[PDB]
RNA sequence: CCGAUAACGAACGAGACUCUGGCAUGCUAACUAGUUACGCGACCCCCGAGCGGUCGGCGUCCCCCAACUUCUUAGAGGGACAAGUGGCGUUCAGCCACCCGAGAUUGAGCAAUAACAGGUCUGUGAUGCCCUUAGAUGUCCGGGGCUGCACGCGCGCUACACUGACUGGCUCAGCGUGUGCCUACCCUACGCCGGCAGGCGCGGGUAACCCGUUGAACCCCAUUCGUGAUGGGGAUCGGGGAUUGCAAUUAUUCCCCAUGAACGAGGAAUUCCCAGUAAGUGCGGGUCAUAAGCUUGCGUUGAUUAAGUCCCUGCCCUUUGUACACACCGCC
């Protein structure tokens, strides 16, 4: 039951829980006043993205062998009303995906790969998908 | 579920109790949705509630913070008033205050015979878009 | 007077009259009665084999 | 389900086309009761292949209309495999009977075609190939459920599942069965 | 003409009806409470989870968007 | 020696190459079983081959699909077509033919382009119009 | 065949109207009794079904 | 086209052709594709299953003296040809239905005679004549205008919302495009810094290698909202901050704040089109120092309905009338 075998959207639900119920990661200060990406209209409601997004980011690295900040920005996109203008694609915030990577690095979920870009390290490779067992075997539903 | 407030009056401006708390802060001139959560994030008011609830301490907690923002960690994005010019004050203007400031900077531009002022005086576009076809009222 | 509902499909599609090309003229067996033969103008796309419905079984819709 | 080809959860067997004429044009099941209302589709290529497309999916397509929503069949396929799960709660039995014995008595028996008629345009009574009835019926209830569901928050699944019951029964309480009336009514005035 | 302004929070007498009246429907949703009763609809949204205190009403299937929400489960 | 039949089915530009090995055989797209993918309203859509022929019919057949190109929905009649085609080439090449024909019947009595490639592909745009056919509105006095 | 059923009598030939229509050329052409032919054709006076 | 046939047999246009678009487990192959699946030899962490054997699976360790073309690519090929059968048809020319299957039509370019004061002298070092010719209409610097605004029309976009709005998340390309270019100049991977614009670090790239499994939007899925001109909408201005540019005043472009409009489906009209079609939807290209609401391509999501008629508009032939031949927008 790898990250794929678990129905991937109720993965990060529990992986967000993991890193909350650990009580360590390194939550910071641009936090309560963050846009998330110039992309968006409005600061996000669940006051706790980066436990749930570092979840995403970290599992994402599981699926993909290497990923830069430039990559993370790319992936969390959207359309962007410039208003009466047509919608276009704007990269996500770097700062936040970066500090997500650097923070995952603190727990040592991840590491900097060779040839540039972050990938996840064996230790983290665990915490990630350990709970995959726990999410499949939470219950069949 | 407590219907007692039946609307509220805040900061010299009429406000609606029924509307959600983040939304309610929005109405006052000088605010907007952006800054109006951030006030309710530092203040630590639970955002899942209506402006026709809360206590007098909560609503003052809003005003103390929103009227004096920088001191409660609110950075300098969410100051609409950035390097004012009449002293290098950089704070957040609210209420009629902005209408006052607004007018004063129109007055200032006008008084210094400069273009942008003339353009308000006449009633035109300031921002050089073409008014051949739009701006018809 | 007389008010039944009779369903019949003309054995052969015949033409596609009407001003704008609407009505496909049809020769329709009564269905309720084998013997009866009627000519009517239909609006929907028909063919050889398909049942259709007329309010009055008399009008025998003529050249239009 | 290898025993018999059902429909997410649903019986398509024990379903009968309750008025001959529409039979052979309503393709609820040749033997072919499709499970889903998404399908590759190419029933718009030739002319009378259009009927052989299942009345259910044929309704999803007829539902993903209107300017801001064209080609969102993923979307509306919910609505319709979402609507039927309401009907069976109210009526019981296959709500496919409620769909099929809607379209039959949602759509008329005959219609009012416009001839040129010199200048004053006296429409003529003509019967129809089960098509202008079938189709008009189909929007009229789509359009009906649609129009009812701007400014109430009514679920299109709910709003449609009104109409399909209100037209399955000659209930005179929908949008489809309220115009199925008039086209006949206009025709009667003509003759 | 269609103007429909309703109180955000149910009055106690009204709540009893929701406690009372909600048992007397089948095809329920945030709609069917906010049109029959005069509840906002976000507090209906809310009320419908409150009314799962011990499934006074029954969930057929919560679709991401629409709750889709049945009679009590009598027989 | 087991089976090793690879077969592709396409839709638009969604090449989906399935492949059937002999085993226990519980089937998966890229690296995740059929229960997910999660356009989801569809789902039965890609289960169809299973549900038609029998859960028994892949009970000695590990199938692994891979999908690139095309798009969200397309990728599914692509993978549907592939695990019906592949499964067809299975019972043909080494196993039998009668069951190949009982399969090919069970499928092609309702196609949904199961073994038949949809011959269609998109038209090009022509100058003086937003799409292929439609045209920039005519000014006119 | 409506009338041949309802007939009190048996068989029955039914009558015929013998109208001598009789058009001015204007209405003959307008209402498509004759038409308007080629120079060689104008002459060919036969009456051909 | 056949046939009736004072005609018979020919030529240009149509057609044939080219490009294109789709069937080709048929061939030739391909470290500048893919690879594929192996063989799986592994690392390998419980990434996950499993007591453990064993397995499901991304990633890699690859390389390769595997092996191969299953998809990728692009060469040779084949095929599809009203080809079969049943209607209909002067039982010809064909048309219609069905079989096998792409059913005879996937979409452009090319496009005759002959025209038209159509447009173009401002695409042409193509240019007739004419002007003008130093105070120069020769070429420029600086600025300005080409953007100006009581009104009028023309192509666009965004809305009017809850099949939707903003709040989590998952996750599917294609055609291109790129430096290092005729005179000074890109494509960009990955580090820090910053909210962001961006900034500051450093890396590959005559490219199928680097950007780049081009990691998208609708779309899809996760919560708010509750039909309020509201959270739609999102104009007009207040204020900051970046970037391009020697310089943006005449908001350059972008970001960050802040204000926060009309529009709740549009009066008289009228264009667009039939299958992967309309629509939405981004994305490339072109335009570019700076940069597009422009076009031209590209997928992607993908409908409804006509499958016929000449009822309006306009086109073809035939016969006919015609005082029209500047041709009815005529003549009188």
């Amino acid at each position: 039951v790898t990250v794929k075998d678990v129905n991937q959207q109720e993965f990060v639900r529990a992986l967000a829980a993991f890193l909350k119920k650990s009580g360590k990661l390194k939550v910071p200060e641009w936090v309560d006043t963050v846009k998330l990406a110039k992309h968006k209209e409005l600061a996000p409601y669940d006051e706790n993205w980066f436990y749930t997004r570092a979840a995403s980011t970290a599992r994402h690295l599981y699926l993909r062998g290497g990923a830069g900040v430039g990559s993370m920005t790319k992936i969390y996109g959207g359309r962007q009303r410039n208003g009466v203008m047509p919608s276009h694609f704007s990269r996500g915030s770097k700062s936040v995906a970066r500090r997500v990577l650097q923070a995952l690095e603190g727990l040592k979920m991840v590491e900097k790969d060779q040839d540039g870009g972050r990938k996840l390290t064996p230790q983290g490779q665990r915490d990630l998908d350990r709970i995959a067992g726990q999410v499949a075997a939470a219950n069949k539903k | 579920p407590e219907k007692f407030q039946h609307i509220l009056r805040v900061l010299n401006t009429n406000i609606d109790g029924r509307r959600k708390i983040a939304f309610a802060i929005t109405a006052i001139k000088g605010v907007g949705r952006r800054y109006a959560h951030v006030v309710l994030r530092k203040a630590d008011i639970d955002l899942t509630k209506r402006a026709g609830e809360l206590t007098e301490d909560e609503v003052e907690r809003v005003i103390t913070i929103m009227q004096n923002p920088r001191q409660y960690k609110i950075p300098d994005w969410f100051l609409n008033r950035q390097k004012d010019v009449k002293d290098g004050k950089y704070s957040q203007v609210l209420a009629n205050g902005l209408d006052n400031k607004l007018r004063e900077d129109l007055e200032r531009l006008k008084k210094i015979r400069a273009h942008r002022g003339l353009r308000h005086f006449w009633g035109l576009r300031v921002r050089g878009q073409h008014t051949k076809t739009t701006g018809r009222r | 007077r007389v008010q039944p509902i009779k369903l019949a499909r003309v054995t052969k599609v015949l033409g596609r009259t009407g001003s704008q090309g609407q009505c496909t003229q049809v020769r329709v067996e009564f269905m309720d009665d084998t013997s009866r033969s009627i000519i009517r103008n239909v609006k929907g796309p028909v063919r050889e084999g398909d049942v259709l419905t007329l309010l009055e079984s008399e009008r025998e819709a003529r050249r239009l | 389900t290898p025993d018999i080809k059902l429909f997410g959860k649903w019986s398509t067997d024990d379903v009968q086309i309750n008025d001959i004429s529409l039979q052979d044009y309503i393709a609820v099941k040749e033997k072919y009761a499709k499970y889903l209302p998404h399908s590759a589709g190419r029933y718009a290529a030739k002319r009378f292949r259009k009927a052989q497309c299942p009345i259910v999916e044929r309704l999803t397509n007829s539902m993903m209309m209107h300017g801001r929503n064209n080609g969102k069949k993923l979307m509306t396929v919910r609505i319709v495999k979402h609507a039927f799960e309401i009907i069976h709660l109210l009526t019981g039995e296959n709500p496919l009977q409620v769909l099929v014995n809607a379209i039959i008595n949602s759509g008329p028996r005959e219609d009012s075609t416009r001839i040129g008629r010199a200048g004053t345009v006296r429409r003529q009574a003509v019967d129809v190939s089960p098509l202008r009835r079938v189709n008009q019926a189909i929007w009229l209830l789509c359009t009906g459920a649609r129009e009812a569901a701007f400014r109430n928050i009514k679920t299109i699944a709910e709003c449609l599942a009104d109409e399909l019951i209100n037209a399955a029964k000659g209930s005179s309480n929908s949008y489809a069965i309220k115009k199925k009336d008039e086209l006949e009514r206009v025709a009667k005035s003509n003759r | 003409r269609d103007k429909l302004n309703n109180l955000v929070l149910f009055d106690k007498a009204t709540y009893d009806k929701l406690c009372k009246e909600v048992p007397n429907y089948k095809l329920i949703t945030p709609a069917v409470v906010s049109e029959r009763l005069k509840i906002r609809g976000s507090l209906a949204r809310a009320a419908l989870q409150e009314l799962l205190s011990k499934g006074l009403i029954k969930l057929v299937s919560k679709h991401r968007a629409q709750v889709i929400y049945t009679r009590n489960t009598k027989g | 020696p087991l089976q090793s039949v690879q077969v592709f089915g396409r839709k638009k530009t969604a090449t989906a190459v399935a492949h059937c090995k002999r085993g226990n055989g519980l089937i998966k797209v890229n690296g995740r079983p059929l229960e997910m993918i999660e356009p989801r309203t569809l789902q039965y859509k890609l289960l169809e081959p299973v549900l038609l022929l029998g859960k028994e019919r892949f009970a000695g057949v590990d199938i692994r699909v891979r999908v690139k190109g095309g798009g969200h929905v397309a990728q599914i009649y692509a993978i549907r077509q592939s695990i019906s085609k592949a499964l067809v080439a299975y019972y043909q090449k080494y196993v039998d033919e009668a069951s190949k024909k009982e399969i090919k019947d069970i499928l092609i009595q309702y196609d949904r382009t199961l073994l038949v490639a949809d011959p269609r592909r998109c038209e090009s745009k022509k100058f003086g119009g937003p799409g292929a056919r439609a045209r920039y509105q005519k000014s006119y006095r | 065949r409506d009338i041949s059923e309802a007939s009190v009598f048996d068989a029955y030939v039914l009558p015929k109207l013998y109208v001598k229509l009789h058009y001015c050329v204007s209405c003959a052409i307008h209402s498509k009794v004759v038409r308007n032919r080629s120079r060689e054709a104008r002459k060919d006076r036969t009456p051909p079904p």
